[PDB]
RNA sequence: AGGGGAUCGAAGAUGAUCAGAUACCGUCGUAGUCUUAACCAUAAACUAUGCCGACUAGGGAUCGGGUGGUGUUUUUUUAAUGACCCACUCGGCACCUUACGAGAAAUCAAAGUCUUUGGGUUCUGGGGGGAGUAUGGUCGCAAGGCUGAAACUUAAAGGAAUUG
């Protein structure tokens, strides 16, 4: 957020769960940031360029983080039809 | 001690206050 | 405070159980709350099968057994080297030994 | 009983932690060199320490011993973990998938040689 | 996305099918596992070995993303996976943990076994509940060889396979060690059969 | 409870105490000036710092 | 639904129900009943005058050992006998 | 028995949103639910909802994002005057910068801050934030 | 010396992480108290009370002193630590370490019509510990901190200056109130607000960008 | 108030035990215990958890009904059936694990969706004693039931857990 004009305030703009779209607090020690690399036409990973996935601790606690990341990976295309919208 | 016997004791005294009072009315 | 979920017994949906009498002191106890143990022993005994069979006509006919079902109250059952006491965690266990 | 204590077992373990390219499996050899590597106050104790470590050496050389991780052992990482069992384990995949696994292969699309036979009951 | 070469090759199919990785857990079915495919009669559920491949490849991509190879820790307490994680430690950084976990390894740095990994891979999540419980204390992703009935609580990307077979557990670690050696460029040829026998990651009874 | 007792000891300690008279001292400023006296002694002077800033 | 009615036309039920549970309060019941007027030997006033009748040596409740030096005073406006404490160190000599 | 339909609709959303689910099935889909949802949708609180038409009363399938903290219904529908709106907003909103009290007025259903612009008030239905 | 043994300790000592924001943004767990004061050299401590707890033993009792310590600079950060020890002085020293390890950011907002230098809380955040619930309400400029002296000391040490409070339950137990208020000022960043609906690029943790200086 | 009245058995009588024992223990033993007609209106009448409605995690078992399966078994190998096996579903008595959730805790799939406080509704409580007492009503043949204080007295009673 910002005050009347310019000079952004609200230090520490936080991250968000990529599965439930909720703020990951500083004390959320169950949350992870899934870190997957890609390949370029050869099948060899390129260091320094990554695809990120932030999952809150709550989703992992339910054990549903596996399912939530299955659909998150498909929408980026880096995964295949393992996930289906309709159960 | 026992609340069962304080209920019983009071009931036996309810009889007395009810019987001694009948001597008047 | 509550000590057990069933609280002594197996009464969920009856309201009344038509009690039976204990076998050691003859105390009234509801049938579900009773501690029924079955005693099925041989008529003579485990180690006496020779002397009966040794002097038995109708050789080794049946050697039959006695069947009866015993009901105790909680006071009599505990005093009789039975289900006596379990720790708070082990009280939840329902499987027989 | 002759059960040793923690002040004897821990010291013997500590000696083996760092002195494997060192003292051998004979007590007289272990006892004589244990006097100068370790400053043990009492003779009766360095006999106890040397006796237990000699007993230990009779166990590391025959199979690994858990809880003993010295400067080398992790190293056998190339004789006793590779070299697939004895003389066997040269061919372990040579077909026998059941009737239910059959349609899984065609569902995936790839053509795999499958001598599928209906599962007898 | 993918160069379309990562798709399941015919030669790897019978390897998965011979190792019985398709036949998973019995009628017991955790609702978190839609990986099942047309459950076989006689109370057997056949995992889609197809869907296993993408997760196995996806897990390999995550492993290769870790800059320092020693920050990956392979956890296996089950008796069928000590050798598999040991070879996995030889061919990659992959500091292994086989046997007892020494609970508290992810906390109380005064411990002699203090580990601070960036990613942990567990063989049996049920038998490694302590291993993954402490991961959730210190912000660590977890990869599991999840069955169709495993306790997927606190478990990130998980490869659906069979954990009741000696070969199935051993082979998956062999596969999981293959693409991480291909994405990293250790194996020059992507289509190379890698004739190094898969029997290396197999438990021996004597 | 019992109502009797002994009234003969009423004011026993009030009489036994010795009589000591007000020690004469110069009179203290009253009003605004006392605010100066309090201000300087406890916010400028740190003399009564015995162990815990003990003023007495 | 948490007990109490919540309907928009249920003010009478809420208004009446408060009154019946007002009597549970010690202060409200005492004030409406007017016990101070009909009891509490004052007339509900802060102070009252009386005549000292005797002097008392009332004991002290445990744990305590003292003589409390009270007096028996009879109020003028009511004529009731009450016990009054003489609070100071040895001022019973002034209440002869 | 079922007294307020809007309460159940707003209750199902909260339980679904609390547990992270991105959708919820609403029954039996009265009009005021449709109008109430359009107020939440206008501010980006819900997103997409689709009215399933079975011949009895209808159902709603709402798509939920993590953008909703709590949505409520105020029972009973207290009469709210123009001066009394501010008291409601202070009691049941987390701040003065966000959140809307949704109240039904004579000129349709509308939230509190935009009802001030029209300078009209009425009965209170609920809130969203 | 410090000679840290942890991932964050060597990163901080090397100066690779310059602000405590990176620790909070990535929710990096902290295990050493030399990190907190290195990043925040201007945080001050305040011990609240020392109450001796007793345990029945073979000989009467034995006494240990449960110290409560609130730390944190008056700008945006605060940490609460409770620790017991055999001696009074030692409990505070260990109480300092525990309080530093728990330092968390607080969300300062505006009551209305944002003017500059946020003074009050952004939302109404509650906290609970035991039976004590502590609620915080935003207040206009110049209202001060309407709170009990113990809660006010924790609140003003967190940076907030204008806020209302409504406690509930048995507030005379200090630890439950101080712990309840800590959760109340910790939930401030957990409230998703329209100001925080924008998407973010999900920045990379320093553990991987600067992985070259690990322990090995 | 009639009938029945075998067992057990308030009362009572006895033998013990005991310092005492009109109690526990043993033997008798009336009223009662059973029934018909009529009163009583109470219980730890307890799940100490009001009723109706919606929603929130999994799992197997079981009871009743229903649906499907070239399924098993028996009739006349055969069928319809009956009993079983598998899968699904409605309703029910329950149970197991876990805690996003609640609680002071014990614990709770409700005792959850309650300071981010509002689905509908009925009843009840306001520190502990006095006291469910006194009095007045009303019901009852009676025993008693329902309603129900005040004076006075007190700083604690009480709940759940921890170590001894």
């Amino acid at each position: 957020m910002e005050n009347d004009k310019g000079q952004l305030v609200e230090l520490y703009v936080p991250r968000k769960c990529s599965a439930t779209n909720r703020i990951i607090k500083a004390d959320d020690h169950a949350s992870v940031q899934i870190n997957v690399a890609k390949v370029d036409e050869e099948g060899r990973a390129i260091p320094g360029e990554y695809v990120t996935y932030a999952l809150s601790g709550y989703v992992r606690s339910r054990g549903e983080s596996d399912d939530s990341l299955n659909r998150l990976a498909q929408n980026d295309g880096l995964l295949k039809n393992v996930w289906s919208y309709s159960r | 001690m026992r609340a069962k016997w304080r209920k019983k004791r009071t009931r036996r005294l309810k009889r007395k206050r009810r019987k001694v009072r009948a001597r008047s009315k | 405070p509550k000590k057990r979920a069933s609280n002594g017994r197996n009464k969920k949906g009856r309201g009344h159980v038509k009690p039976v009498r204990c076998v050691n002191c003859s105390k009234s106890i509801p049938k579900d709350k009773a501690i029924k143990r079955m005693a099925i022993r041989n008529i003579v005994e485990a180690a006496a099968v020779r002397d009966l069979s040794e002097a038995s006509v109708y050789p080794e006919y049946a050697l039959p057994k006695t069947y009866n079902k015993l009901h105790y109250c909680v006071s009599c059952a505990i005093h009789a080297r039975i289900v006596r006491v379990r720790s708070r965690e082990d009280r939840k266990n329902r499987a027989p030994p | 009983g002759r059960v040793r204590t923690k002040t004897v077992k821990r010291a013997s373990k500590a000696l083996i932690e760092r002195y494997y390219p060192k003292l051998t499996l004979d007590f007289q050899t272990n006892k004589r060199l244990c006097d100068e590597i370790a400053t043990i106050q009492s003779k009766r104790l360095r006999n106890k320490i040397a006796g237990y470590t000699t007993h230990l050496m009779k166990r590391i050389q025959k199979g690994p011993v858990r809880g003993i991780s010295f400067k080398l052992q992790e190293e056998e990482r190339e004789r006793k973990d590779q070299y697939v069992p004895e003389v066997s384990a040269l061919d372990l995949s040579r077909l026998n998938v059941d009737n239910q696994t059959s349609d899984l292969v065609k569902s995936l699309g790839l053509k795999l040689p499958l001598s599928v036979i209906n599962v007898s009951a | 996305s993918l160069p379309a070469t990562f798709d399941l090759t015919p030669e790897d199919a019978q390897l998965l099918l011979a190792a019985n990785t398709h036949l998973g857990a019995r009628n017991v079915q955790v609702h978190q596992e839609p990986y099942v495919f047309n459950a076989r009669p006689d109370g057997v559920h056949v995992i889609n070995v197809g869907k296993t491949w993408e997760k196995l490849v996806l897990a390999a991509r995550i492993i290769a993303a870790i800059p320092n190879p020693e920050d990956v820790v392979a956890i296996s307490s089950r008796t069928f996976g000590q050798r598999a994680v040991l070879k996995f430690a030889a061919h990659t950084g992959a500091t292994p943990i086989a046997g007892r976990f020494t609970p508290g390894s992810f906390t109380n740095y005064i411990t002699r076994s203090f580990k601070e990994p960036r990613l942990v891979i567990v063989t049996d999540p049920r038998s490694d509940a302590q291993a993954i419980k402490e991961a959730s204390y210190v912000n660590i992703p977890v990869i599991a060889l999840t069955d169709l009935d495993s306790p997927s609580e606190f478990v990130d990307v998980a490869i659906p396979c069979n954990n009741r077979g000696k070969h199935s557990i051993g082979l998956i670690w062999y596969l999981l060690a293959r693409e991480v050696l291909r994405l990293r460029g250790a194996l020059v040829d992507r289509t190379q059969p890698w004739s190094i026998m898969p029997d290396l990651y197999f438990y021996r009874d004597p | 409870a019992k109502v009797h007792g002994s009234l003969a000891r009423a004011g026993k300690v009030k009489s036994q105490t010795p009589k000591v008279e007000k020690t004469e001292k110069p009179k203290k400023p009253k009003g605004r000036a006392y605010k100066r006296l309090l201000y300087t002694r406890r916010f400028v002077n740190v003399t009564l710092v015995n162990g815990k800033r003990r003023m007495n | 639904g948490k007990g109490k009615p919540r309907g928009l036309n249920s003010a009478r039920k809420l208004r009446v129900h408060r009154r019946n549970n007002r009597w549970a309060e010690n202060n409200y019941k005492k004030r409406l009943l007017g016990t101070a007027f009909k009891s509490s030997p004052f007339g509900g006033s802060s102070h009252a005058k009386g005549i000292v009748l005797e002097k008392l040596g009332i004991e002290s409740k445990q744990p305590n050992s003292a003589i409390r030096k009270c007096v028996r005073v009879q109020l003028i406006k009511n004529g009731k006998k009450v016990t009054a404490f003489v609070p100071n160190d040895g001022c019973l000599n002034f209440v002869d | 028995t079922r007294s307020s339909v809007l309460a159940d609709a707003l209750n199902a959303i909260n339980n679904a949103e609390k547990t992270g689910k991105r959708q919820v099935l609403i029954r039996p889909s009265s009009k005021v639910i449709i109008k109430f949802l359009q107020v939440m949708q206008k501010h980006g609180y819900i997103g997409e909802f689709e009215y399933i038409d079975d011949h009895r009363s209808g159902k709603i399938v709402v798509q939920l994002n993590g953008r909703l903290n709590k949505c409520g219904v105020i029972s009973p529908r207290f009469n709210v005057k123009i001066g009394d709106i501010e008291k409601w907003t202070a009691n049941l909103l987390p701040a003065r910068q966000f959140g809307y009290v949704i109240l039904t007025t004579s000129a349709g259903i509308m939230d509190h801050e935009e009802a001030r612009r029209k300078h009209v008030s009425g009965k209170i239905l609920g809130f969203v934030y | 010396g410090w000679v840290p043994v942890t991932k964050l300790g060597r990163l901080v000592k090397a100066g690779k992480i310059t602000t405590i924001e990176e620790i909070f943004l990535h929710s990096l767990p902290v295990k050493e108290f030399q990190i907190i004061d290195t990043l925040l050299p201007g945080l001050q401590d305040e011990v609240m009370n020392i109450k001796p707890v007793q345990k029945q033993t073979r000989a009467g009792q034995r006494t240990r002193f449960k110290a409560v310590v609130v730390v944190g600079d008056s700008n945006g950060h605060v940490g609460l630590g409770i620790k017991t020890a055999k001696e009074v002085a030692g409990a505070i020293r260990a109480g300092i370490i525990i309080a530093k390890l728990s330092v968390i950011p607080i969300r300062r907002g505006y009551w209305g019509t944002n003017l500059g230098q946020p003074h009050s809380l952004a939302t109404k955040t509650t906290g609970k510990c035991g039976s004590v619930t502590v609620r915080l309400i935003p207040a206009p400029r110049g209202s001060g901190i309407v709170a009990s002296p113990a809660v006010k000391k924790l609140l003003q040490l967190a940076g907030v200056e204008d806020v209302y409070t409504q406690s509930n339950g048995k507030t005379r137990t200090l630890e439950n109130t101080l712990k309840a208020a800590f959760v109340a000022i910790g939930n401030t960043y957990g409230f998703l607000t329209p100001n925080l609906w924008a998407e973010q690029p999900l920045p990379v943790s320093p553990l991987d960008i600067y992985s070259d200086e690990a322990s090995a």
